[PDB]
């Protein structure tokens, strides 16, 4: 290790650039506020605009002139007896209360107050009724979040009478209380994390100095990524999501412990083998200075491909999450390479306090080597056996399930589901837009025609028009009945204030929130076109929005999202190993060892979250999983590929025996707390959130356990020669002649 | 043809870094793993660095019987005369 380079102005700048690091930490932390705060202030929207389903909602606000904005709340009156004339008072009482409000309240569809519609509303049982408040604010959006906590304690203000409580649900609702479940175990996360990070450390180390000091280092990179996040969310410059909040600070956190336990591992290394501080520092920094920035890159990128993504829930983790990223790699490789620096001038800190294991991990590699074919096709098989989870695996949509059950929006769906059907609470808006006054009886024969039509599509259970204002009442409108009170009432209900489109509430008969409902959604729509076809006002659009269309748009968005995220970022860490290791078949054995990896761990994650827990996995875990999962265990394989091409000098199989050794401490010390810090993750009330990062511990624990220890090392073996193309490296070098007895 | 005492020495100094016994540890009337406590995979590990930084061939099957270093060095001599 020549001493020079970008190595010698890190050490000899080492001082003025922790000081500077901390003073960056200082300011990001106190001109912007936490990460948790711009998070719940700079929260992303859920769907994308450009949706089918959000596009029509905001045409069926604008057209009825009611709302502008894609959010609703159900409010959901429950009585221990039947709602009678003091439930009808504090419903009204509700109602007016939010119509006095209209920062946060667009619209009320006061179906209940409406005695033409109230059975609508009310339950079959008649003990609870359940009411539509269109907020303002895109839904998951920090303006939707703020008028769902100011419907709540706008409800909350009304004292309620004897019995029958009030509560607020919803989708919109939904994603506030996801909001505030993730606020309330952001703080048990991350002293969960912190713990499993001082207490692993403590047994790889065993020293108290040097654990001090590497959570110094850990913590200070967290907190420059936080506070780097922060700033550029609370200037709008960047969008913000919670699972982006949570995300990246588990990341981050135990990325920015990867490369300190890579940086003190080699140092440690180097002084055992002999060499100097300086020299050891110097030969830590050229053997690992470059995988650290490489691995960096790698996740930085592989998060960065979700930016290309359309969903709002992964353009959130594309930015953000590179960005977090590559100011902890920098944040590593700067600072943690300036305090391994002025520690080593001070005392022993970071001298090794035992003996490196290397006898076992040289003997597991000598294994590997001479036989690399038994061993590869024994992980190959114990890695592709996950796979078996296929016929069955499952990806609920429902975040009811990934919600703790004490959460307003939860309470609020329990209770429906006491009194109502499930598919009751979210309920669909469906529409034509005729050219013409659609005030005609003719028109409304072809509207009452339509209801039928989607009534009678299977799983739909309720349609609600004008031609039925409830569930189910040569139908003909005598023009009499255009002039009833109650029947312009429903009019304007129903219909266009200008009379030229209706409104169709559906409520589902199974699951909306189900592919069940993503195919009702298609049939809906091909009933209402094959409906108005032989009418007079032939032509009309059908935009529907609800629940089960916005999630047939991000059902469709997210298996092409996760196809292409996955080949994006696996071609991405295929280039940047390629300009690492400048060999393009090590970097096709490093994907393709990662790829058998993540299916083992998709096999093995299904397989408990489905069977033993019994909670479906989530949709989003597959794409944020497979994105970690690609960039770590790479940078894993990566790690030890370079130790290997660095050993290669003194022989191809003896070198990679020698890698083996070396490495086999320091990465199975990393890829433990990378895996526990994310299994750390299940402590967390967002279940998607814990769902994520068990996937992604699991797939670690599997990958340190026998993916980079076996299949890397035995492809490696095998390929000889050939693992290197086309960089010219040999096999074992010339024989060297025997040496003079000593 | 490298006499025993070469051989020897380079034996030694693979086994120093395979364990860290010193080299002047091994000699050829002493023998392996049940008296120097030399695992068989540790003994695989010493044919792979043979292999590798000296060039002689060793062979699973006759690894096995290889129970003491003058055996090995006995081995390399048959290998190594015959060109």
């Amino acid at each position: 290790a020549r001493p020079g380079g970008i190595a010698k102005w890190i050490r000899v700048l080492a001082v003025p650039i922790i000081l500077v690091w901390v003073a960056i930490i200082a300011v990001l932390n106190t001109v912007v506020p936490q990460l948790d705060v711009v998070g719940e202030m700079r929260s992303v929207s859920m769907s994308p605009d450009d949706a089918p389903s959000v596009i029509a909602m905001k045409r069926v606000g604008e057209v009825f002139e009611e709302f502008k904005s894609n959010s609703s709340v159900m409010i959901v009156l429950e009585g221990e007896q039947p709602l009678g004339d003091e439930a009808h008072k504090y419903y009204d009482e509700i109602v007016d209360k939010l119509e006095a409000d209209p920062a946060h309240v667009e619209h009320v569809q006061d179906f209940w107050g409406d005695p033409l519609t109230a059975s609508g509303a009310q339950s079959p049982d008649g003990l609870a009724s359940y009411v539509q408040v269109y907020t303002r604010g895109n839904q998951g959006e920090a303006l939707a979040n703020e008028s769902v906590e100011a419907v709540q304690d706008i409800v909350e203000s009304v004292p309620a009478p004897p019995g029958v409580k009030a509560y607020v649900t919803g989708p919109a609702a939904l994603s506030a209380d996801q909001h505030v479940a993730s606020d309330r175990s952001v703080r048990v996360i991350e002293a969960l994390t912190f713990a499993v990070i001082i207490t692993m450390l403590l047994l790889v180390y065993r020293s108290i100095v040097t654990v001090i000091l590497t959570l110094v280092m850990v913590v200070l990179s967290l907190s420059a990524a936080r506070g780097m996040i922060a700033f550029l969310g609370y200037h709008e410059i960047i969008g913000l999501s919670v699972f982006a909040t949570n995300l990246l600070t588990t990341l981050a956190i135990a990325a920015a412990t990867d490369y300190a336990i890579f940086l003190i591992g080699r140092y440690q290394e180097a002084r055992s083998v002999g060499e100097d501080r300086e020299q050891s520092y110097y030969t830590m920094f050229h053997s690992t200075a470059h995988v650290v920035l490489g691995s960096g890159m790698t996740i930085a990128g592989a998060t960065l491909c979700l930016h290309f993504t359309r969903m709002p829930y992964f353009q959130s983790l594309g930015i953000p999450l590179a960005i977090g990223m590559s100011v902890v790699v920098l944040a590593s490789l700067t600072m943690g390479a300036a305090i391994i620096s002025v520690a080593s001038r001070f005392g022993k800190t970071f001298e090794p306090k035992r003996a490196m294991r290397t006898r076992g991990w040289r003997k597991l590699g000598a294994a590997v080597v001479r036989w690399p074919a038994p061993i590869l096709v024994t992980t190959i098989a114990l890695s592709v056996v996950g796979l078996l989870a296929l016929p069955g695996y499952q990806t609920n949509y429902n975040d009811r399930r990934y919600l703790p059950q004490d959460l307003p929006a939860n309470t609020g769906y329990a209770a429906a589901d006491r009194h109502f059907s499930q598919a009751r609470m979210n309920p669909e808006l469906l529409m034509i837009e005729s050219d013409h006054d659609l005030r005609n009886s003719a028109d409304f024969l072809v509207v009452d025609r339509i209801a039928k039509r989607v009534f009678q599509v299977p799983g739909i259970s309720r349609v609600q028009a004008i031609t039925r204002p409830q569930g189910t009442p040569s139908f003909y409108l005598p023009p009499e009945t255009f002039e009833n009170p109650d029947f312009k009432r429903g009019m304007k209900m129903f219909l266009s204030p200008d009379g030229h489109a209706v409104r169709f509430i559906i409520s589902h008969e199974g699951d909306p929130m189900s592919p069940e409902g993503i195919k009702h959604i298609d049939a809906i729509k091909q009933a209402a076109k094959e409906a108005i076809k032989g009418t007079p006002l032939e032509g009309s659009k059908i935009y529907l929005g609800g629940t089960a269309a916005t999630f047939k748009d991000l059902q469709e968005g997210a298996n092409y999202d996760l196809i292409i995220a996955g080949i994006a970022a696996l071609c991405l860490i295929f280039i940047i190993m390629l300009i690492i290791t400048r060999a393009v078949v090590a970097s096709a054995v490093i994907v393709g060892t990662v790829v058998i990896s993540l299916g083992a761990s998709f096999g093995l994650s299904v397989l408990i979250w489905q069977h033993i827990i019994g909670l479906e996995l989530h949709w989003m875990v597959l794409a944020m999983a497979v994105i970690v999962l690609l960039a770590v265990g790479a940078d894993y394989n990566l790690l030890l590929v370079s130790r290997i091409k660095e050993e290669i000098h003194a022989g191809l199989n003896t070198g990679i025996i020698r890698s083996m050794g070396g490495t086999g401490s320091v990465v199975t010390s990393a890829g433990l707390v990378f895996a526990f810090t994310m299994m750390s993750m299940a402590v967390s009330e967002l279940a998607v959130i814990a769902q994520v990062g068990t996937t992604i511990g699991l797939g670690l624990l599997f990958d340190t356990l026998v993916i980079r220890s076996f299949m890397t090392p035995s492809i490696a073996a095998l390929m000889g020669k050939w693992f290197w193309w086309p960089q010219r490296v040999r096999q074992r070098p010339l024989p060297a002649p025997w040496p003079q007895p000593v | 043809a490298a006499t025993q005492e070469e051989i020897i020495a380079g034996l030694a100094e693979i086994i120093e870094e395979v364990t860290g016994i010193e080299p002047s540890e091994v000699t050829p009337e002493k023998s392996f793993v049940d008296d120097l406590d030399i695992d068989s995979l540790s003994m695989v590990e010493i044919a792979v660095q043979t292999e590798d930084k000296y060039g002689v061939k060793i062979p699973d099957e006759d690894l096995a019987g290889l129970r003491t270093v003058g055996d090995v060095v006995a081995y390399i001599q048959k290998l190594e005369e015959e060109n």
